[PDB]
RNA sequence: UCUGAUCGUAUUGGGCCUCUAACCUCGGACCGUAUAUCCGGUUCAGGGACAGUGCCUGGUGGGUAGUUUAACUGGGGCGGUUGCCUCCUAAAAUGUAACGGAGGCGCCCAAAGGUUCCCUCAACCUGGACGGCAAUCAGGUGUUGAGUGUAAGUGCACAAGGGAGCUUGACUGCGAGACGGACAUGUCGAGCAGGGACGAAAGUCGGGACUAGUGAUCCGGCACCUCUGAGUGGAAGGGG
RNA sequence: UGCACUACGAGUAAAGAUGCUCGUUACGCGCGGCAGGACGAAAAGACCCCGGGACCUUCACUACAACUUGGUAUUGGUGC
RNA sequence: AAAACACAGGUCCGUGCGAAGUCGCAAGACGAUGUAUACGGACUGACGCCUGCCCAAGGUAGCGA
RNA sequence: AAGUCCAAGAGUGCGGCAGUGAGACGGCGGGGGAUAAGCUCCGUGCGUCGAGAGGGAAACAGCCCAGAUCGCCGGCUAAG
RNA sequence: CUGUGGGUAGGGGUGAAAGGCCAAUCAAACUCCGUGAUAGCUGGUUCUCCCCGAAAUGCAUUUAGGUGCAGCGUCGCAUG
RNA sequence: AGCGAAAGCGAGUCUGAAUAGGGCGUAUCCACACAAGAGUGUGUGGUGUAGUGGUGUGUUCUGGACCCGAAGCGGAGUGA
RNA sequence: CUGCUGUGAAUCUGCCGGGACCACCCGGUAAGCCUGAAUACUUCCCAGUGACCGAUAGCGGAUUAGUACCGUGAGGGAAU
RNA sequence: UAUAUAGGCGUCUGGGGGGAACGCGGGGAAGUGAAACAUCUCAGUACCCGUAGGAAGAGAAAACAAAAUGUGAUUCCGUG
């Protein structure tokens, strides 16, 4: 057999050049007003996942 | 709702800019401020909506 | 025979950050405070909600002035 | 065809009345047939383009089926909570439970925001028409006891409190470095550029003295973009 | 039916001790009886709670059977 | 093993007759070789007793035992 | 600044593998209770049991001393 | 009342109605199959020595006797 | 060979008006400069970066997946 | 690409497909047939094999074996 | 009843049932997973019906492809 992907990590988290998991960060989809530009600013992007959380990201990436 | 969330949009570029909570008892008519238009990258008059 | 008690707020983690002769980065929190515990003295700005913050590299320093107690960064002396 | 009533002829739908050849009758009589209340066939008698059946469609429908019907909890139920903010508990860093003690929030303000400039209350004493204990006015005493939109606390008389002029920074593109942190969240930020506000300049302005006023992802809506476009040009859809 | 040459009082102990502590009492082995203990045997408590199930009720949700309403095919002619 | 079910009696509802109803996807079957004095459903459950002035419009009209 | 530094078998970071997420009691500071509970909920670079024998406390996980590598028919000693 | 012979079969039958009976069972019989159903639950999990050595906490949870992450163990690697 | 949603470019690319700051990547290291000591950076040079295919071991994936255990669900047949 | 219900075309300047659709290009020429080989499986038979079992194992069945026996029946089903 | 047909009579040739798997066509579950559950998965599996063959089915472009001077029925393997 073939190990399965699992697709809704898959579709949310990438892989750099050198092996870092990044992801976007959340609350910044819809209720933008009241957000100031300066909290909007800080959730737009792409940081890496904390330690805690990469193995288990690592394995659901990999199957 | 008594305060909603209103779009101000540029007048020349019709962009529209800004969002912001309004009041319709306070002032019931469209508001006209001076906001910042990225697209026309200077200070344009800005209108409701 | 319900209790009407029983709310409370989170942990909002107040209190120095940097307490006297620690050097500093600029930019880093000093103290987290609601209101004017402390006050700003020289290299120490205000932030949004009443914070103190470093404005250059140096050393912190508790005092006082006029009846307030203030927080400076010394200038640390290159050796 | 442009601004345009009525036209002549041919193509058609509905309502109503009928007819018979579709179709129907467990109404009759004959034949297969020697037996047959089956069945089929012939014919007569009644209905009749209805009814019934096919596809489509809106209602009624526990008649039947698959399921759901939270947790905390000094056993369970009943009652009462469930998120966020402030205080005490909380043992002078942070933090810390209980169905422990008190309360607020699900906003409001186009000015109650930005900036420049100026001012100092509450209370008390003495005098004054209505007007008094308390309104407005005069003098004095008055360093915080008034007020600070909204809970409590931390602060505010250097005023963050009270007035006025002008303005929209309740910006766009960012952000060294930090706090808090299981993770996701959450807060602070000097400073750089573009274009503005106020001010003579220096300077302050990325919403309100601070801390509550909020809801992940998914899915989809609405505007713009040097994106993409299933042979090719487009468009549909997708994407930012 | 874990064992065994299986006492009693007062205690201690997962808080009701044949089995531990300190004292008391008791020669070894049987037979016939009583039923106070061995939390006796019996039945992985039927009570109560938790999880799963089943069946039942209904103006819980969602479906379907069935019923009923219309379009159309079967389906036609003449008159207004 | 009864106070429960049943029961003869009563009152409603459906049914005009390959009825209504039920089994069956249908044909068909029972109802019935019956026909509203019958069939099916539903409650109740022999038998007797239960009360007057208003009550093309007379009025509070609920008996008031 | 020194300090143990042939070690605390330390700290930090990243990886493989976990278990745990039902705690009890004792001393202090406290809430609930009646300032009762062998009660309940908290803090404690506080301890022990948990997962720990040995000696003392008559017996007695949590109290006092003391952390069991094995042998010895030796001494010294802790609490008592 | 009873003999003999037949009929009604499971979401079905039969019921002068008890949820009664339908082959010693019935709030949906029996057997075989799907099938090694599933069970956050209980039990079980077999030889030895050496070294190290926990937790019963925080947060979140259709969650509280489960689980994820962190904390606390071990092993390898890096710095020291 | 990476960056970006993509066109696209590429030891760089995305963002953005901007080598103005950042994001990710340019393995690594050591020497020289030029800078400020905002944590250090910017350019020169030198060494040249190491994956992959067998197999052992530990976890894990899809199958029942360490073993036993329900009540109950469904299909087809057996029974008056 | 297909099944049911309505409606319903042209014969090459025709008709279909090229992932809604439109034009140009490109490929085919529906509503008519048949066609081996490469491929799946062992009731049965023949010749062998085994880092397979060896009488509680290996088939339920090394011996009466689907036997005794259990059940009304489907069906279950041994020991030597 | 008239043509005629249904039907009747005779005679000839075939089918009927069984078989372990595999083939083709058609109906088609639920337990389970989702930590509940309805879409969904289980799974077009189980089971059933029809129907054969030594194999079956599909098969000779109203095909793919993308401007490449393209490949040229079907089938089944391995990648993708």
């Amino acid at each position: 057999p073939k190990a399965k992907t699992h697709s809704g990590a898959s579709k949310r988290f990438r892989r750099t050049g050198t092996g870092k998991i990044v992801r976007q960060k959340a609350n910044r989809r819809h209720l933008l007003e009241h957000k100031p530009t300066k909290r909007t600013r800080r959730l737009d992007g792409r940081t890496t996942v904390s330690a805690a959380d990469n193995s288990r990201i690592n394995k659901l990436l990999n199957g | 709702d008594v305060r909603p969330k209103i779009t101000l949009a540029c007048e020349v570029c019709k962009h529209r800019n800004y969002i912001t909570k309004k009041n319709r008892r306070n002032d019931p008519d469209r508001l006209e401020i001076k906001k910042f238009c990225p697209n026309c990258g200077t200070h344009q008059p800005h209108k409701e909506s | 025979s319900s209790s009407r008690n029983g709310r409370d707020s989170a942990a909002q983690r107040l209190g120095v950050k940097r307490f006297g002769g620690q050097v500093v980065k600029a930019g880093e929190i000093l103290v987290r405070q609601r209101g004017t515990h402390f006050h700003p003295g020289v290299n120490v700005g205000r932030g949004g909600d009443d914070t103190l913050f470093a404005l250059a590299p140096g050393a912190v320093e508790f005092g006082a002035k006029r009846g307030r107690k203030t927080v400076n960064i010394v200038p640390v002396a290159r050796p």
